[PDB]
């Protein structure tokens, strides 16, 4: 079968002048509401070889992950797990492992109270 | 522009500079999502 390449992660620093990019270019920040699941769903390019992601939340964690859905199989590529991002931005990358659709979930479930303010970008290499 | 050394530099390095400038030489290109659904 498909052997599935490792994803690779990573954390850098400037929270403000993301946020302040992602406002300037687009107004794409998604809210995350209380016990709610936010599923962003990117499409592999016929030629294309990576999917890199960036995300980041203002006032509090939020749960990420990303699945890939075939061409419905789901292999999981990073699993859900809390992140501070508030803190820093994160950022990550994968290699199409076949033609298909990737899930960002951005994972609010756990929090009863509280909304999460999400900025991210998507990019893809060829 | 090989994608596996795209990625080993942002990794290194990371910041609005060179990502615009990956952007610039087109070696990453901006994607658009299709769908975002809401679950409980």
């Amino acid at each position: 079968l498909p052997v599935i390449a490792a994803p690779s992660m990573w954390t850098r620093p400037q929270i403000k002048d993301f946020k302040e990019k992602i406002q300037q270019d687009a107004d794409s920040v998604i809210t995350v509401g209380r016990g709610e699941v936010v599923t962003v769903r990117v499409p592999t390019h016929e030629e294309g070889s990576y999917l890199f992601w960036e995300f980041a939340t203002d006032n509090y964690d939020i749960g990420f992950g990303v699945y890939f859905e075939w061409t419905p199989l789901l292999d999981e590529i990073v699993p859900v797990y809390r992140r501070d991002c508030h803190e820093e931005v994160y950022a990550g990358s994968h290699q199409y492992p076949g033609r298909g659709v990737y899930l960002l979930k951005f994972d609010n479930s756990y929090s009863l109270w509280r909304s999460k303010s999400v900025y991210y970008r998507v990019y893809y290499t060829r | 522009p090989p994608p596996e050394c795209i990625n080993d530099l942002l990794k290194s390095v990371d910041s609005e500079e060179i990502r615009e400038y990956c952007k610039k030489k087109k070696w990453i290109i901006p994607e658009i999502p299709t769908n975002i659904e809401r679950a409980m």
